[PDB]
């Protein structure tokens, strides 16, 4: 219901354009997120239950209108549908929510000579017991109710059938819920590090043990008892070897259109047997024209926002908290000859030994 | 298609549509309908309004108020309605064996009933459309 | 040093390394459903019963077989189901780490001994582990314990995420991947689903102002992707269910129909992907077929439950309702936004 | 076999006339069956002899 | 009235009939009023207005400066002109993939002093900073330009 | 910004009555970026407060710190704290859009 | 039918917000309470426009 009901209202005819479909999708988002276990939460206020039962019954169109002989009221009104519940649902609906129009129904009984062939053919294949094997409406009590402006049977068949049998009764299905949960986060902005009031949660020590970032989270269990999630729990997965499986990542990243860049930050040379005076000086004029563009690793002053903005290329080279990815000469052993040889620029990675090796936006 | 014991549902039937009607609509009172077959050949029509404005004598240092009339004229603003009706060459060939003729008279009749009823219905659409565009908030 | 062993040192020390996690948990619920179905919703052909003459061990077995045909004679939709009420939840609000050692096949470490120490260290601090003598030629089934305490315990896999992410994002229903997906966002082309999945050159559709929130589980070969992708089948040998599995596998879909029709079709109860009779939530057992409805799972969306960074903060000293503050100084509390709002008394 | 017809509206303005639409939907019949267990002991056969 | 033609495979008819509607109302016979709300078509989003989608203004001398400015303003904004900037074209921004939450509401900006009467924003106000518009028809139609200039 | 135009019907009353009703569309519909009014658009779109040359201030906040109240209920009600500010919604849309 | 029912007319509304306006008057930078909002630094980031 939670999806079908808004459809017949907000869809005029179909083939709604992109924007209308997006708006409808958001509407279904909200509708499901609110009204999914709606009776149990809203049991104390009777009127709305009747209100939207009237919706659901008059929200599903009819089918073909065949009727020659069919179930009907004692008054003679033609019944039109059936609503199944369970015993609890039966009792709470019939307490004071709905009202009964009739206590029994007129029912067709026809639609038995052929069924007797089974008994006569039963013993026939076994033994000589074949000669011994065989040797308009009705008033029936049933629950009828009026919802909105329409009639319906309302039944909770649990004693007539499914009782004292090994088979379980349907309609008690299961629902999956995906809970999402932040655990070790921290609000960067000190502008967001505001107190609602001065003396809310203070201690006797000079320094508040609350400026510190959180190290765990608390939440209620099945019976609502507070429980713990800490980083030690994360250790069971984050400490695994899998954190160092970047090989296939390098494989994939080597197959994209890669453009040249300055090698000031990837190339390593060897000592040229000098007094480092000529060495650094020569490197100085070499560095004058070695820079063809703005190096990628210079804008660390950028904050989180424009960093995670799609304009920054560096994101497609940010893949793993344990490593940095970058462009380096191919087919070159490191350390290499001081003159940087021409080579097809490939992609390589380096280890984030220190946690501080992460760029400051993160 | 492969034959069988078919057997008509022996009572179980289905309908095609639910025909709409104009005067059954509650809106039918808002409009005065009237037949006028010679509408397509009209040229230009108007309506007359004569109105007498009530006057009550006022005695005092005011200008003397005299009786007056007012006259009003309007336009015959007019629209049109159109529809479409496609017929295959095979059907007209059939109507130009007898079981096929029976099924066809049926098909063509269905289509024309639909087109005419649409025409009608759409009448109320046009009426509602004009009322909205002439209705201030 | 950020290496896994050093990381374990800080983690079991009490220190906070500059990294944070988002955690996920798949939990089940025992419901009641309500249905209405019009009058002539189903044409039901009845055939002829027939008897089968089969020999039984101590006797004979007369099995009766009857042909029956059902056809939906509805032009549109003629029946409706709807989740109705809570029975007691079949599972618990569990808190059990998903140990990854259950999977074999990844690139090992240089030294076996350090791996062994790592496995032994992670053996403590968890209610689940592989048995020490290393069951070879098998599914590495964990050893059972005594009677279950409070229902089928749940598992929670983890995902890395930067320490400073907009907490406002988590304050409502959101997505762990950091960017929405699903064909639901279409209308123009067909081979654009991958673009919705991985294009960082164009912004997130849900938030048309940034690429994605976590750059570590959103990329074509991000750490999260490389770690959690279904096609990457890294955890295939692991016998336990993955609560996070469905959220990063690009679902196979056809473009024959419009979005609305298949959205309607797939919304109904699909075959469950979870193990019930178990007690540690294994993967979907082979040959298992029980019907469980999966809303908000084809939505690629998750729900934030009640939580707090501090215990006394979590409640208000009133002998009554719980806490209501959001952030005091640097800690935080999330008001529950899942539909499980006015239920489960505390 | 169902034949369904769709009502339309006679319209005007800067739109060409639209054609009434048939739809011919067919659904294939789905077949199923069920059975149950029913055993008889040997001595019953002995007595039926 | 009938009007027939041959069709692609058969024949096609059109049926037309005229109508004449006239308001016999001395005053007003009909009133419309909005009643309730549905889920909004567009969203309450944010969208920076770009002036680069139009040409003609006096351009910066050193073309490198203009191109750099366009490149750097492309960042931090969702919609942008297509990179190669085709000449004599519609300058249509690159379409994105499937949209999410309805039409994205465009937002423009107006320069204005750092310290104005914020109370002017506390109620119904006019972004021109000067109440203007036709505001009914006065005695003389020349007033309006004097009003708003 | 562009000044309006008036043609005839010297009575101000029946003008202000007539253009008050839904003028043709002014902005694109099916796009996701609100392009110009696409030529040939025929939609009956009402614009209250528009011919009146008016806009409304929604619920806007200079900082999320003061946006809400931590009592599981009403949102923020403080107006000016030190230098930041709130504009309580004066738009006709003050009874919808739950948070 | 495939024709849009009237009476689902749409309404356009224009909205205005201030960007970074700052109150000139010193006496207008008044707080309702003293120890209401604070941070960890000695100087509040609240006088900051």
């Amino acid at each position: 219901l939670s999806l079908l009901s808004p459809i017949n209202k907000f869809q005029p005819e179909g083939h709604l354009n992109r924007v209308a479909r997006a708006a409808l999708l958001s509407d279904l988002k909200r509708r499901v997120c609110a009204d999914m276990f709606f009776m149990t939460r809203h049991a104390r206020e009777p009127r709305l239950i009747s209100a939207y039962l009237s919706d659901m019954v008059s929200c599903t169109q009819p089918s073909v209108m065949v009727s020659r002989i069919t179930h009907t009221n004692t008054r003679g009104r033609q019944v039109d549908g059936v609503l199944v519940t369970t015993a609890t649902l039966k009792r709470q609906l019939l307490q004071g929510i709905l009202q009964i129009d009739d206590t029994a129904a007129d029912v067709p009984v026809t639609y038995v000579l052929n069924g007797a062939n089974l008994v006569t053919a039963l013993v026939m294949g076994k033994a000589v017991r074949s000669l011994d094997d065989v040797g308009v409406n009705a008033r029936v009590p049933a629950d009828l109710v009026i919802v909105g402006d329409k009639l319906v049977f309302l039944e909770a068949l649990e004693r007539r059938v499914y009782q004292a049998t090994r088979v379980a009764y349907p309609l008690i299905g299961n629902i999956d819920i995906t809970f999402i949960m932040p655990m070790g986060v921290f609000q960067a902005n000190s502008m967001d590090r505001y107190t609602r009031h001065a003396g809310d949660f203070s201690t006797v020590s000079e320094q508040d043990p609350r400026q510190f970032p959180p190290q765990g989270i608390f939440f209620y269990n099945k019976d609502g008892i507070l429980t713990q999630l800490t980083l030690r729990d994360a250790m069971g997965t984050i400490c695994h070897s899998s954190l160092l499986d970047v090989e296939a990542t390098l494989v994939a990243l080597r197959q994209q259109h890669l453009d040249r860049q300055c090698y000031f930050g990837v190339y390593v040379a060897e000592g040229t047997e000098d007094t480092l005076d000529v060495q650094m000086g020569r490197f100085m004029e070499t560095w004058a024209d070695m820079m063809p563009h703005h190096p990628h690793w210079v804008n660390e002053h950028l904050t989180i926002l424009q960093f995670i903005a799609p304009s920054n290329p560096r994101l497609r080279f940010e893949l793993n908290p344990a490593f940095d990815f970058f462009v380096a000469p191919g087919d070159v052993d490191l350390p290499g000859p001081q003159r940087p040889p021409e080579a097809m620029p490939t992609v390589n990675a380096t280890l984030r030994i220190i946690n501080g090796n992460i760029p400051v936006p993160l | 298609l492969y034959s069988a014991q078919f057997d008509i549902l022996l009572g179980t039937y289905c309908n095609t549509l639910n025909f709409v009607r104009f005067l059954e609509l509650g809106l039918s009172v808002a409009c005065i309908c009237t037949k006028f077959p010679e509408l397509a050949y009209v040229r230009d029509g108007v309506i007359q309004f004569e109105v007498q404005q009530p006057m009550i004598a006022r005695d005092g240092p005011h200008p003397v108020d005299q009786p007056v009339h007012n006259y009003m004229v309007k336009r015959i603003h007019k629209r049109s309605l159109s529809a479409a009706f496609a017929i295959a060459s095979e059907a007209l060939s059939l109507l130009s064996d007898s079981s096929l003729r029976i099924r066809a008279i049926q098909q063509m009749a269905r289509n024309l009933r639909t087109v005419l009823d649409s025409f009608e219905r759409g009448t109320a659409d046009q009426l509602l459309g004009v009322l909205l565009e002439k209705a201030p908030p | 040093k950020f290496t896994p062993i050093s990381l374990t040192h800080q983690l079991r020390t009490g220190f906070h390394p500059g990294i944070a996690f988002t955690v996920v948990r798949q939990d089940r619920f025992a419901t009641e459903q309500l249905l209405y179905a019009e009058r002539a919703s189903e044409s039901y052909f009845v055939g002829q019963i027939q008897v089968h003459h089969h020999d039984a061990i101590g006797g004979v077995n007369f099995t009766l077989t009857q042909p029956r045909a059902h056809v939906d004679l509805g032009v549109g939709y003629t029946a409706v189901c709807a989740t109705a009420a809570l029975r007691c939840p079949l599972t618990d609000m569990g808190n059990t780490a998903q140990n990854l050692f259950f999977s074999r096949g990844g690139v090992p470490m240089l030294h076996d001994n350090v791996t062994e120490s790592l496995r032994r260290i992670t053996a403590s601090g968890g209610r689940l582990n592989p048995t020490e003598p290393l069951p070879i030629f098998g599914g590495l089934r964990p050893a059972t314990s005594a009677g279950i305490a409070r229902g089928q315990a749940s598992v929670c896999e983890f995902v890395a995420m930067p320490v400073s992410t907009d907490l406002q994002y988590f304050r409502t229903a959101c997505n762990p991947r950091g960017r929405a997906s699903g064909m639901l966002y279409m209308g123009d082309r067909d081979a654009d689903i991958e673009a919705i999945m991985f294009d960082h050159t164009q912004s997130d559709v849900a938030y048309t102002d940034r690429a994605t929130l976590n750059p570590w589980a959103s990329q074509k070969h991000s750490y999260g992707d490389r770690l959690y992708n279904g096609t990457y089948n890294l955890t295939g040998a692991s016998p336990i269910y993955s609560p996070c599995f469905k959220f990063f596998t690009p679902a196979e879909v056809n473009t024959n129909c419009n979005t609305l029709d298949r959205l309607l079709m797939e919304a109904k109860a699909v075959a469950s992907q979870s193990s019930t009779d178990t007690e540690y939530q294994f993967k979907r057992p082979p040959g298992s077929t029980e019907m469980t409805q999966d809303p908000c799972g084809l939505f690629q969306e998750a729900y934030p439950p009640l939580c707090s960074s501090d215990a006394a903060m979590l409640r208000t000293a009133h002998a009554g309702e719980t806490g209501a503050d959001e952030v005091h100084l640097a800690q935080y509390l999330i008001r529950d936004a899942s539909p499980l709002r006015g239920c489960l008394p505390l």
